[PDB]
């Protein structure tokens, strides 16, 4: 597994600057290029 | 009439963004002459229609089995979202409803501890390599073993057990040949959990 | 609807110690509030026996009834594979309900008992874990306890038996202790009770 | 518990010389006297 994918996903999942819509959008982005 | 059982995603799927977690709804006891089954899905009340329903399968016992699968968002499960499956069948007074979510409670980081065989076991052709994982919450977890960058599949892990402090613990046992151990080979027990940084950790074990 | 019945096997530790009293328990639930007359019949390997002890039904909180009957058994009879059948007759039943139970069939196997001390990484804690791995036994009926200085240690949690890859079972018992008790040289023992053990018992000590 | 009893019970239990009724009796006695 892409350890890059896991790190970004984890960070986005815990980023306090993102609200649910923002997090979901960021995670979808990470997912799509993963 | 027919019965329903709702299943949660595999721990590993909700943790890896590469994997695809799902909630599964299974309908049993569907009648031949009242076989029409319909599923309705809701995430925290909001109905969704992306579920995928599988072709019923006449059970060896002369009844039925229908399955629908709702793909879910890792974060949503991880964040406590509730999934409800509603099954409607003419043989029911009213539709059946089942709901599930991740156990409630503050996640607790699991501590991993590798332990070498017992001296007494060295008298054998095969020895046990132990990985104790304790103090984690919720109980959802995944444990594996590898060596020389390759997976080791000769292990069995116990189910999680409720400790006295509200956390869970478990043990994984990798059985290897004494020679492979005494030969200084290195083994690692990796753990995947929500409360682990990057949902991952490892702990090695070898001779000395 | 109608009342349901569940038959329970004796506790491992009970069938193994002559000091104890093993017993098979027949529990009947959802017993109608109107027709609560319940009658048990017990047979051992087909032949009826009349020494069971039936308890007075208990009104559940869910407005149903619960009736329990207890049959004491001979340690040898159970260990020797005798079959126990509880037969329950209640008005609300077309026909009586029958349930049978006995020891698991199969070649007994002696458990290997191995004690493992706390992992280095755990000594950083105020409490450490003493592990006892019990492998290769059959059937899976077994009882594990801890002690120290001729006295029982009770802060332990044992995992259920798990099926090993060779057909046998294994489990782990974890005793939690204050690091000072450990590091102070105290001697702890893991005692196991299984039918395939000489005298149904064995122990293995653990200390620094 | 008494380890003496456990030893006699276990012994009776596996004594090949005793038959079902004989074993039962001996164990009952081991049971009744401890
Ligand atoms: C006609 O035949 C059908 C086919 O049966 C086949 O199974 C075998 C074993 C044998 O029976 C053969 O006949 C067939 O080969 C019968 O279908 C079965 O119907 C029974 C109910 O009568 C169902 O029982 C439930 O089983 C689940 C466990 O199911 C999982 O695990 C099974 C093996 O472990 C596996 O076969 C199933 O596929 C299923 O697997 C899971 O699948 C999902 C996705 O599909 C995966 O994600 C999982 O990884 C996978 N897991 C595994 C493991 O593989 C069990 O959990 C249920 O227990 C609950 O409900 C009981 C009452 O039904 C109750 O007594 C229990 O105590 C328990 O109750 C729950 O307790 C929790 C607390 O922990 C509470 O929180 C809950 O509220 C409470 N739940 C409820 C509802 O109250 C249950 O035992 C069985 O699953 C089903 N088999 C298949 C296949 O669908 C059919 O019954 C039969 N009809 C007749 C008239 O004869
Ligand atoms: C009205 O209220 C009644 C009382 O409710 C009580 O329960 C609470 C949760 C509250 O609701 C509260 O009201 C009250 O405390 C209800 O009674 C309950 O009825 C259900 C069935 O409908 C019974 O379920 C069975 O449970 C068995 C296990 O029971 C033990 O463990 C539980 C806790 O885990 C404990 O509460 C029980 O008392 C019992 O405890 C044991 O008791 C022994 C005797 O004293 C003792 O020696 C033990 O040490 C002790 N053990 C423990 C751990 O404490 C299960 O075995 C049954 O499961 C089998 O059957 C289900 C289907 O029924 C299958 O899905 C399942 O697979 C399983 O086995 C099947 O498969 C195996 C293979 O693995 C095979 O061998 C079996 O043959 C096969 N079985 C079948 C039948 O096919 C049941 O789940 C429950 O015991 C009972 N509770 C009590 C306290 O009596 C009423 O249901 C309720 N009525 C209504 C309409 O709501």
């Amino acid at each position: 597994f892409n350890m890059q994918c896991q790190r970004r996903f984890y960070e986005a999942l815990h980023d306090p600057n993102l609200n649910e819509e923002q997090r979901n959008a960021k995670i979808k982005s990470i997912r799509d290029d993963c | 009439g027919p019965s329903v059982f709702l299943f949660p995603p595999k721990p590993k799927d909700t943790l890896m963004i590469s994997r695809t977690p799902e909630v599964t709804c299974v309908v049993v006891d569907v009648s031949h002459e009242d076989p029409e089954v319909k599923f309705n899905w809701y995430v925290d009340g909001v109905e969704v229609h992306n579920a995928k329903t599988k072709p019923r399968e006449e059970q060896y016992n002369s009844t039925y089995r229908v399955v629908s699968v709702l793909t879910v968002l890792h974060q949503d499960w991880l964040n406590g979202k509730e999934y409800k499956c509603k099954v409607s069948n003419k043989a029911l007074p009213a539709p059946i409803e089942k709901t599930i979510s991740k156990a409630k409670g503050q996640p607790r980081e699991p501590q991993v501890y590798t332990l070498p065989p017992s001296r007494d076991e060295l008298t054998k052709n095969q020895v046990s390599l132990t990985c104790l994982v304790k103090g984690f919450y919720p109980s959802d977890i995944a444990v594996e073993w590898e060596s020389n960058g390759q997976p080791e599949n000769n292990y069995k892990t116990t189910p999680p057990v409720l400790d006295s402090d509200g956390s869970f613990f478990l043990y994984s046992k990798l059985t290897v040949d004494k020679s492979r151990w005494q030969q200084g080979n290195v083994f690692s027990c990796s753990v995947m959990h929500e409360a682990l940084h990057n949902h991952y950790t490892q702990k090695s074990l070898s001779l000395s």
